[PDB]
């Protein structure tokens, strides 16, 4: 079934704008959505088919207090995305309240696309955590979608924000987003501003314009995470079929990223795998262990020897994984696209469930716990107090996320066989 | 061999005798299995071929 | 055999004027009825063959308090329709009484034509429901025709009026018309002013001159509904042969309309069928289901694909029906005419028995029920009271139409095998 992407918030709208542009050039599409004359791919899932081959992405663009939604409109690609579905504070509470009054018209825009498509399998959100308007509005829309589509599943390309710690309420906003995310999201893929900023400092000298350049880094991961769906093959055809292996228990569902050619601009499979497991290639910032790992490779990989390769990785004991029950490394292979320069033909990404990401969640919980005692930034803005007089959703969020922090470390233990 | 490979395309078939019959097509085989679920879950001692030939066509 | 059209009332006279004009250009006829140098059709059923090729339509034009019948006379086509048969209130009762005094001369005008034809097949009325003079006169003439021609059939191109609800007695007038129409009309084809007005707003910007432009829309449907009869071929050659499939119960004889290219100003059959089942292409405004569906296509249509095409729509199931009947969607095909433009080389129409039309009948019954309690507009005009002192025909009509409203919903149920 076709995937509908609910890109929301200025930051989220920036990475959806680029992700669709990235698949414009990668696929046979021009800036006006017209089939390219120069042009073997499954474009049905991501791109709606118009009568005259105007393959329009099924993007839902939500603008709140818009500024960069106006810049998106003055672009050569304005015609490419024309489902004609764009509808008009820095606080999580401020975003949640604004979303509630306009919920029905934004929700009808969701319906239109659902009716238009032959079918709808998942809602992929370009969410921004502690995103000012992006968070709060995104949590609320996350709660409505599951109730309306109980059978359907929701993924989140959460750009978890770590900038070395401006938002003084950033921990409070993030704390609330996760509680909604931990129980109202089927899957989440985690990214880190600092981890990518550190990569940007590593591969390039770019430091001050970190947000503009890092957009390309988030994009390469995003296009790549879907390439096994966007191009066809004998295994991992549909989204869910792929989602199951990466998330082994509903509570434990945040995914780490990695790209072997971080410096993207021959190499044997044995090499591209080893390079990935190294930590400089990783884009995320008591024993600790992965729960299950997966990898996808797109290039002139010799497909016959991707087995002999795995046997070697297994004996070098380069990876630990989990003691409770069975898990294993999983090799997957795809076609890099033609048309675009296939320089560095072999490029590999990995998506993995790792207990280290618990540490990033605890750091915002640490900032929040410190901030909660001080009550330095309760906002006490009438919106904040009137929306939350008890201020107990933050405590409800604190116990839920602490259960998650606890559940992760329980996975490290030998007995997730007993309750976690 | 030349004539066999342009007047009967002996090779283009081998490429499409694995792509479709051995499940290598991948996508065709998952949208057929989705649309064929209600009909198949019923005992086929009572199944008629006119509804199978009709649904494969939708899938292709 | 030959069909005589009893166009009556100002509104009805407007759509008969245009329908005959539409078949003037479509057929080989000029504005003086003479054949033209530029122009294989069974012209006979719809046109009397004079001696010097003056193909005069067998139109019966009835004028009451005439205003738009004078404008019809000052036209270039005045010579085209010369059977020399035109004979001299806004209330249903006011129209019915006026018809009764002149019934014998209008009825002799019916006889004259009936004598002229070899075999008379049907009386097709360009009726206006709640048409002021058009309704009441039309109901009375509907009752006389069946008694005089018990073997013969009567169809009604009823322009059921929905303008968002000026006539304050409009529901009362309409209520009475249907009671006559349910027991004294073998077939009825329903059209809606609002449904077409909504189409006019959709295809064009025309809003204020809704009546003049919508005339063309009613015409395209009217010419089209008969094209299988007018042209040669073994395709449903006669009216009655076609009527049977669309109407499967004596009581439910109301037919819905649709046109695949509302914007008619190549396309495969698989496409023109799917487009039609969609509800924008429809021109009419608890489970609900069609009773039996039929379609006719006139253009450059391939023959081999139709079976492939018949099967494809069945798998899509865009049309959902579960009637007491075992009825199936039926494919029919005709020739587009030469001379006139061939734009939308393939272009189609559908006539179907749908239980949704019950809802439109109930809405006027709702306005009437509300109006009946208030008795706000009993007219109490001496014509209205003297003609109807008991005011019990309205109640007789209310039970008959309620039986119809009930019968329809009984059709939806699994046991219309039992009494409605
Ligand atoms: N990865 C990435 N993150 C961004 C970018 N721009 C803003 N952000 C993030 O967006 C978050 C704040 O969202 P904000 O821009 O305030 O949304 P606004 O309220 O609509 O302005 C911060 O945590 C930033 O890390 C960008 O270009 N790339
Ligand atoms: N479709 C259509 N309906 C019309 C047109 N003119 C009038 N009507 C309908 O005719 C009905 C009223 O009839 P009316 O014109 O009052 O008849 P009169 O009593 O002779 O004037 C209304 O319900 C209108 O919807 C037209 O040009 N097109």
């Amino acid at each position: 079934r076709e995937i509908i992407t609910l890109q929301l918030g200025q930051c989220g709208n920036q990475i959806g704008f680029e992700f669709w542009k990235q698949l414009c050039a990668e696929h046979g599409i021009s800036p006006e959505g017209i089939v390219e004359e120069f042009a073997t791919d499954r474009k049905d899932v991501f791109f709606y088919q118009a009568d005259d081959e105007h393959y329009i992405p099924r993007a839902v663009l939500l603008d709140l207090e818009p500024r960069v939604i106006h810049s998106i409109l003055n672009s050569p690609y304005a015609k490419l995305y024309n489902p004609e579905n764009i509808y008009l504070g820095n606080n999580w509470a401020s975003g949640f309240s604004q979303g509630e009054k306009i919920h029905e018209d934004i929700f009808d825009i969701i319906d239109r696309e659902a009716d238009g498509s032959d079918s709808l399998e998942g809602f992929v959100l370009c969410h921004s955590i502690a995103g000012g308007t992006g968070s709060g509005l995104g949590s609320y829309l996350l709660e409505r979608l599951n109730d309306r589509y109980p059978k359907k599943l929701v993924q989140t390309y959460s750009v978890f924000p770590n900038q070395d710690e401006d938002v003084v309420v950033q921990p409070y906003n993030s704390l609330l987003t996760l509680k909604r995310l931990t129980q109202n999201a089927d899957c989440v893929v985690v990214l880190d501003n600092t981890a990518l900023n550190r990569i940007a400092t590593d591969r390039l000298h770019i430091q001050n314009p970190s947000f503009s350049q890092i957009n390309q880094l988030v994009s390469t991961i995003m296009s790549a995470s879907t390439t096994t769906l966007r191009y066809p093959g004998y295994m991992n055809n549909d989204l869910i079929g792929l989602i199951a292996s990466l998330i082994p228990t509903p509570r434990l569902h945040f995914l780490m990223t990695g790209y072997t050619p971080l410096t993207t601009d021959k190499t044997t499979v044995l090499d591209v795998m080893r390079r990935l497991l190294q930590p400089k290639n990783v884009m995320v910032s008591t024993n600790h262990c992965y729960i299950a790992i997966l990898n996808i490779i797109q290039g002139e990989v010799d497909p016959t020897q991707v087995h002999k390769s795995l046997q070697r990785i297994r004996e070098r004991k380069l990876a630990n994984f989990i003691p409770w029950g069975p898990a294993s490394i999983q090799v997957a292979l795809s076609r890099k696209s033609p048309y675009l320069p296939s320089a560095h033909r072999v490029s590999g990404l990995m998506m993995a469930n790792h207990t280290s990401i618990s540490s990033l969640f605890e750091r915002t919980c640490r900032q929040y716990d410190k901030l909660r005692k001080r009550e330095a930034f309760l906002e006490q803005f009438r919106k904040e107090d009137m929306f939350k007089d008890n201020f107990d959703e933050m405590d409800t969020s604190r116990e839920i996320v602490q259960q998650l922090i606890d559940e992760y470390h329980a996975a490290t233990r030998p007995d997730y066989i007993s309750w976690g | 061999l030349d004539v066999l490979n342009k007047k009967y395309s002996l090779l283009d078939h081998m490429q499409a005798m694995r792509r479709y019959l051995l499940l290598g097509q991948g996508d065709f085989i998952r949208h057929l299995m989705d649309l064929l679920k209600p009909e198949l879950v019923r005992p086929a001692t009572t199944l008629y071929q006119h509804n199978l030939t009709g649904i494969l066509e939708t899938a292709v």
